[PDB]
RNA sequence: UAAGGUGAUAUGAACCGUUAUAACCGGCGAUUUCCGAAUGGGGAAACCCAGUGUGUUUCGACACACUAUCAUUAACUGAAUCCAUAGGUUAAUGAGGCGAACCGGGGGAACUGAAACAUCUAAGUACCCCGAGGAAAAGAAAUCAACCGAGAUUCCCCCAG
RNA sequence: AGGGUGACAGCCCCGUACACAAAAAUGCACAUGCUGUGAGCUCGAUGAGUAGGGCGGGACACGUGGUAUCCUGUCUGAAUA
RNA sequence: UUUUGUAUAAUGGGUCAGCGACUUAUAUUCUGUAGCAAGGUUAACCGAAUAGGGGAGCCGAAGGGAAACCGAGUCUUAACUGGGCGUUAAGUUGCAGGGUAUAGACCCGAAACCCGGUGAUCUAGCCAUGGGCAGGUUGAAGGUUGGGUAACACUAACUGGAGGACCGAACCGACUAAUGUUGAAAAAUUAGCGGAUGACUUGUGGCUGGGGGUGAAAGGCCAAUCAAACCGGGAGAUAGCU
RNA sequence: GUUUAUUAAAAACACAGCACUGUGCAAACACGAAAGUGGACGUAUACGGUGUGACGCCUGCCCGGUGCCGGAAGGUUAAUU
RNA sequence: UGAGCCUUGAUGUGUAGGAUAGGUGGGAGGCUUUGAAGUGUGGACGCCAGUCUGCAUGGAGCCGACCUUGAAAUACCACCCUUUAAUGUUUGAUGUUCUAACGUUGACCCGUAAUCCGGGUUGCGGACAGUGUCUGGUGGGUAGUUUGACUGGGGCGGUCU
RNA sequence: GCUUGACUGCGAGCGUGACGGCGCGAGCAGGUGCGAAAGCAGGUCAUAGUGAUCCGGUGGUUCUGAAUGGAAGGGCCAUC
């Protein structure tokens, strides 16, 4: 599914809203991207679909913690 | 994304030089192949350990590399006995095996 | 608890019992085919076909038990490829499906009304979905207040159409 | 109270008021026994891709309106008694 | 019943019996009636449970002005001879009723819109696997032989057996007529008619699902239903109409 | 040959043939939120779409309009800043 | 090929003049053997006067209060207005190259007695492509709707205050 | 010829409309113009020359100003 492993940003609904205002559903679909991550703690490469906000608490957090939340969360990664 | 580098990156600094790099070249280049690790102020002294550490077991060795110098000049007088004969040959007995 | 009982349509037959294992009532047990989550594999539900291991004073064959999937954990095993990881085998624990309403969450109409209609309304209703519980949710101020003060949340009456 | 009984029964029958009852199982409560979790005092610490912002939407009675406040899909991004 | 107007040859009713349509709730206003009266009354709740408590509040006793503000006055205006609204008029809570409002809102009644399901045992197309086409005609290419050619070509006979080929049963269809039209049958029968080795036909199973399918295309077919199936739901949709 | 099962079998539909156009393969195109599937285990002598409709003689003029193709100078022109 | 910027280097003719005077403080001499003056000369400025500066030879010399002048020396310093040179660096644009993201519906290997998938190796593309958010265009492909009344029936026509 | 009464605030009382509204209006206050003065003038001989509300725009007005002071916004008068 389009989740994000890291951060779990989903598919959310919401409106277009033309001039007149006329009201269709719509999706919000989040910024995914399957990115290879090095884990320097394990001398290997680890892939997960991420969000590109996921990348950036990669970057601010540290792969080691984040694949720590989601053991954690479970999130067979 | 700020950096402290392992090794010497071209145009870029020298073994421990903190430089605004750009996340992918970080995150895809400069990590994986070791030539950084992010600064994180752990890592400013952690991997700067190197930097900090490293250096400062060497401060007080420097300071106790002074006091085994100072007991050079005290004793200085031996009771030597193999007398320089005719011109000064060795034969007699002074070092290294055994007097009991 | 008992002098009457063997459920009913529903008689009759053949019997049981009458001072305490007749029947009746209740507690705790026990038996509890086949299907069905159905779980050994399959399948046109109530059928078909196995495997392994135990045992069986005829060696024709019988009896019992186990064998699903996923998750978590552990042990043993084990690639590409040195370690390793993936993977694989076993064992242990748990889950699985059902169910009226209430509950929270994810999605989400239109008829209709506007005396037409698009904003708006209907309505976050109906409906679909996930999940839980006896209730759920909410909840211990980064809240209100107005310079006076109140003191988590929830529900009812007002405030106020 | 009520229900029956050959028409309408306080006193015919079953019941009712009232008073009694449990070998066994089980629940809600009190006390206690065991194994878990740690009260009380001291100095400290005080939840960051977060608050806030831009874009788009949603929710707040409140339709973007002069529109605070909340949620966040997207891009960003502080302070730290 | 509907109408200007119906014996009307306008509507409706075969008859009887039974059922079948102005309700309910909450607000608002007026009337009546009762209570208290410049006051009236409590709501939730508590409960000593139709009591009593509870006066939180609500309406009323003052209005004017957009408002600040003033106040039996006030607003207007720089200010009124003045003018507008007010002041000289008892309300309030029950009970009952008439109206209004919101709800299905007197009852019945659409075509339709949306949501979620069920359906390709009919039909349409496709897929796989199997079967069917009596009998009789025609006589393509090619081949053989002989002739002919420098050799090819070309030519005659014999052979050969092509074809969305011909005639015609099964089989598949459905051009005409008549019958039938509360049928024997919600599409047939009878006499004729077309195709009948093919773009044929048929059995069994399979796939495609509703704004979707499929369609040698008729808006045709998708279970006697098709310019958007069926079932259930939203739903008592709405109906200025009958 | 096909067709309005159940009032229309036809001049309608289809047809071989013709033309235009798209398509260089992860093809275009189509069904699909997607994965993927068909196209096709095919590769431009192929596939898709469109129109015309055996065969024969043929298919004339018009690019202003609408569309498509190509051009990109300049004019105008969004988010963004 | 476009702009920023600490710091230093260089841009400054009213006339008085030996002549390319922004100004205040700080002062009596700074510069010159990690190299002077007199010459040739590279690329610039230019009011055509000469300044700034690179380079080579050169080896003990350039510059003051000056006579003048509202201001007296680039004699050393310090701050800074007008002026334009230069990088580290800052972010802009086009193109080229690279690889390490990303892609691979190329090949081989393993999982694995598997044209799925994943991992690995390698090649080829490669910061493109593709995807998300935002955005202009297009968009009966699809959807929701509108398309008046009067009227000697309606429509056409006419009318509407 | 001279001038700005094509004035400001009001308005007894009337007319006309279902209503919205439209019309006529002496006279009062303030301040103007013309006339020597009486007086006349609140547009034009009269009857057509027009458009409700909403949403907003401009100017004025300390009327309001969501803790308070301001402001925004709103209201009021003028006007588009
Ligand atoms: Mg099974
Ligand atoms: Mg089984
Ligand atoms: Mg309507
Ligand atoms: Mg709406
Ligand atoms: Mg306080
Ligand atoms: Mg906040
Ligand atoms: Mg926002
Ligand atoms: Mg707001
Ligand atoms: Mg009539
Ligand atoms: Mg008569
Ligand atoms: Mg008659
Ligand atoms: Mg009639
Ligand atoms: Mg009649
Ligand atoms: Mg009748
Ligand atoms: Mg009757
Ligand atoms: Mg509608
Ligand atoms: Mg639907
Ligand atoms: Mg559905
Ligand atoms: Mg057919
Ligand atoms: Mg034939
Ligand atoms: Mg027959
Ligand atoms: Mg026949
Ligand atoms: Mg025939
Ligand atoms: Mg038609
Ligand atoms: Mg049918
Ligand atoms: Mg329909
Ligand atoms: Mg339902
Ligand atoms: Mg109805
Ligand atoms: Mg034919
Ligand atoms: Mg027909
Ligand atoms: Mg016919
Ligand atoms: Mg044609
Ligand atoms: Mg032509
Ligand atoms: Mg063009
Ligand atoms: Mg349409
Ligand atoms: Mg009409
Ligand atoms: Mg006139
Ligand atoms: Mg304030
Ligand atoms: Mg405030
Ligand atoms: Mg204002």
């Amino acid at each position: 599914s389009r989740v994000c492993q890291v951060t779990g940003k989903r598919p959310v609904t919401g409106n277009n809203r033309s001039h007149a205002l006329n009201a269709t559903k719509r999706r919000f679909l989040p910024n995914l991207h399957s990115h290879r991550f090095w884990v320097e703690s394990e001398k290997r490469f680890v892939t997960l679909r991420v969000s590109a906000k996921g990348m950036r608490v990669i970057d601010k957090k540290g792969i080691d913690t984040v694949l720590a939340e989601l053991r954690a969360r479970g999130e067979k990664y | 994304m700020q950096v402290i580098l392992l090794d010497k990156v071209a145009n870029l600094g020298s073994l421990g030089d903190q430089v605004n790099v750009k996340a992918g070249y970080a995150r895809n280049f400069l990590v994986p192949q070791g030539k950084a690790v992010p600064a994180t102020k752990k890592n400013i002294e952690f991997f700067e350990a190197r930097r900090a550490e490293l250096e400062a077991k060497l401060a007080e060795v420097l300071a106790a590399a002074n006091a085994r110098a100072e007991k050079i000049n005290a004793l200085e007088t031996v009771t030597i006995a193999s007398k320089a004969g005719d011109e000064g040959k060795l034969f007699g007995s002074i070092g290294t095996r055994d007097i009991a």
